[PDB]
């Protein structure tokens, strides 16, 4: 229920709310400190997870891991091509509770 | 009977003969409708919003208080969802069997029930060109499906 | 004569203005008038129903009906205080649109604009303090047709007098026989 | 029997037969206040209500969505709507 | 699926009658019923009948008197001209000095006597002895 639970919150924060997509661009709104929430695929580069996990760490931020891999997390976002890592930069949709 | 069972059930929803608001329903037409506002924001569909608001707000019929259904309302406000309600559920499930088959060859049940319901997308798809809800050109890709879906 | 609430497409009126009076000098009554003042009637009128019992129609727009039937059931007895002996109604003129035959632009009439709907409403506004729970149609051997209608039974004090004024007021407005009853519970 | 009235039945067999093949359709559902302790806010809960109803006051449940009917907690009081 | 409601209504008043039952309730009603039904009854095949309205398609109760041998229908509505009306006549009723065709015409559901008294055809409906 968690994975369905999780997808459908996924597709509500697009065409509701701000979000971004990719490794570049995640890094650079968490250093920025507005990144609310990062989801990572379990098909991430174990470096690349590991230093946005130390990334979301400095900014004080979340981390999910998302059980699917790039091509089911570009599913997910409804686009048709892979995303590795995702932020988030506001919900509208309760994902991330105030 | 069923269109795609060999079911002749009845279980239905009696409407009640009296059309009049109830007397004790505090609630007036623009109340009634930001509630409908509210709870379309946070992403449920149209069947979703009438069981919450008679289990819980005690309004028997939306169109009976405030003479409009709550899909006009939406669509009115320019806030309801791009594909039906029903036609995004069917495809939703299309996806769903497709992906428990890409693990199970051997399901061939689960291969009849993705005939069927992929026969009831496409002729409520047909139905929904017909009214124009959607555009002439909306066709259903098995493929390009999973993204529109969840 | 001070004719100052009757707005309607003509300008003349007989005997409305007596009703307009009436209205007129409800002033200073128990805080209705706050109410009443943004409110206006569009026609009135006078029939005879049962023995020697007289019985006023008052037909009054379709947006300001809701608004009417807020206050319906106060009015009505300080009307009947004035006129005494009289059985007040309050109708929405509903404009019967024809129905489009075979024999220069018009729009798609509306369902509401259709007969039989302008019909059963007026039969719905007009016994407003109950509810109609149910209708019967007998048809009498011969072709003749009579309604029966049946009432909320939740109140038994304020209409049940008042039946044979609906069935006259009915038959005087629309043509057709109609006859009520209160059935046992459901 | 060859002279039942279909016109007038009583309310009897009106009450047992199925909600659709009655004389005229009525749902056998309801709306019913529940009064749940502790609280004063009184509120309209669907009877074959399929969501758990919570009050915006307190965090606590005050019926579970069974297959026909809600199952309202215990110690909640409750009336009918207008019969 | 249900395609012609007269045919369901005049087969259950048909059941009912051979039944011997005193009334029958027929479920789905229409214009075309309440008219067919008339013209039973002003020539005195049936008793009063009864609308019963719900906001849906309404109910109708009909007394049964028991001088109904059959009421069927012709379901493909043929057009029917005067010029052959009198082959429909000979072949579904059973004789000339009673059985009534009743077809819908221009000028209203109306059966075949009256119909050629105000000479003109229209559509077939039914029939009923």
């Amino acid at each position: 229920k968690s994975l369905e639970s999780i997808n459908s919150r996924l597709q509500l924060v697009m065409k509701s709310g701000k979000y971004v997509l990719g490794y570049k661009q995640t890094l650079k709104m968490i250093r920025q400190g507005k990144a609310k929430l990062v989801i990572l695929a379990n098909n991430c580069p174990a470096l690349r997870k590991s230093e946005i996990e130390y990334y979301a760490m400095l900014a004080k931020t979340g981390v999910h891991h998302y059980s699917g891999n790039n091509i089911e997390l570009g599913t997910a976002c409804g686009k048709y091509y892979r995303v590795c890592t995702l932020a988030i930069i506001d919900p509208g949709d309760s994902d991330i509770i105030r | 009977g069923r269109m795609h069972a060999p079911g002749k059930g009845l279980s239905q929803s009696a409407l009640p003969y009296r059309r009049s608001v109830p007397t004790w329903l505090k609630l007036t037409s623009d109340d009634v409708k930001e509630q409908i506002y509210k709870l379309a924001k946070k992403g449920l569909t149209p069947s979703q919003i009438g069981v919450i608001l008679r289990d819980s707000h005690g309004v028997a019929q939306v169109r009976f208080v405030t003479g409009n259904k709550i899909l006009r309302i939406l669509k009115s406000k320019g806030l309801a969802p791009d594909l039906p309600e029903d036609l995004y559920h069917l495809i939703k499930k299309a996806v769903a069997v497709r992906k428990h088959l890409e693990r199970n060859r051997k399901d061939k049940d689960a291969k009849f029930r993705l005939i069927l319901i992929e026969s009831r997308i496409h002729r409520l798809a047909r139905y929904y060109k017909t009214k124009r809800v959607l555009p002439p050109n909306w066709k259903y890709e098995s493929s390009t499906a999973s993204a529109l879906v969840a | 004569s001070a004719k100052i609430v009757k707005p309607n497409g003509e300008k003349p009126d007989e005997f409305e203005s007596g009703i307009s009076q009436a209205l007129l000098e409800l002033e200073m009554n128990s805080d209705l008038k706050a109410q009443l003042r943004e409110l206006n009637i569009t026609a009135a009128k006078e029939i005879e129903v049962g023995g020697g019992r007289k019985a006023i129609i008052i037909f009054v727009p379709v947006p300001q009906l809701k608004s009417f039937q807020k206050i319906q059931v106060r009015l009505v007895r300080e009307l009947e205080k004035k006129f005494s002996g009289k059985h007040v109604v309050f109708i929405a003129q509903r404009r019967i649109l024809p129905k489009p035959t075979r024999k220069k632009n018009k729009q798609k009439r509306p369902r509401s604009r259709t007969l039989t709907a302008v019909h059963d409403a007026i039969l719905e506004d007009l016994v407003f303090p109950s509810e109609i729970v149910g209708k019967r149609i007998r048809v009498k051997l011969d072709g003749s047709r009579l309604i029966k209608v049946h009432l909320d039974k939740a109140q038994q004090n304020n209409v049940e007098h008042k039946v044979e004024t609906f069935s006259g007021v009915y038959k005087k407005l629309t043509g057709k026989d109609v006859n009520f009853e209160f059935p046992e519970f459901q | 029997p060859l002279a039942k009235d279909l016109l007038h039945p009583s309310p009897e067999e009106e009450k047992r037969k199925h909600k659709k093949k009655r004389l005229v359709q009525s749902p056998n559902s309801y709306f019913m206040d529940v009064k749940c302790p502790g609280c004063y806010k009184i509120t309209t809960v669907f009877s074959h209500a399929q969501t758990v109803v919570l009050c915006v006051g307190c965090s606590t449940v005050l019926c579970q969505p069974t297959g026909g009917k809600a199952r309202l907690t215990e110690g909640c009081s409750f009336r009918r709507k207008q019969h | 699926v249900r395609m012609n409601v007269l045919a369901d209504a005049l087969k259950s008043i048909n059941n009912a009658e051979k039944r011997g039952k005193r009334q029958v309730l027929i479920r789905p009603c229409s214009k075309v019923i309440v008219r067919f039904l008339t013209v039973m009854m002003k020539h005195g095949y049936i008793g009063e009948f009864e609308i019963i309205d719900d906001h849906r398609a309404g109910k109708i109760v009909v007394n049964l008197t028991g001088r109904l041998n059959k009421c069927g229908v012709i379901s493909p509505r043929f057009d029917v001209q005067l010029k052959d009306l009198e082959k429909w006549q000979n072949n579904l009723l059973p004789s000339r000095q009673f059985g009534f065709i009743v077809l819908t015409t221009s000028a209203g559901i109306m059966d075949h006597e009256e119909a050629r008294r105000k000479h003109t055809g229209g559509k077939i409906l039914g029939f009923f002895f």
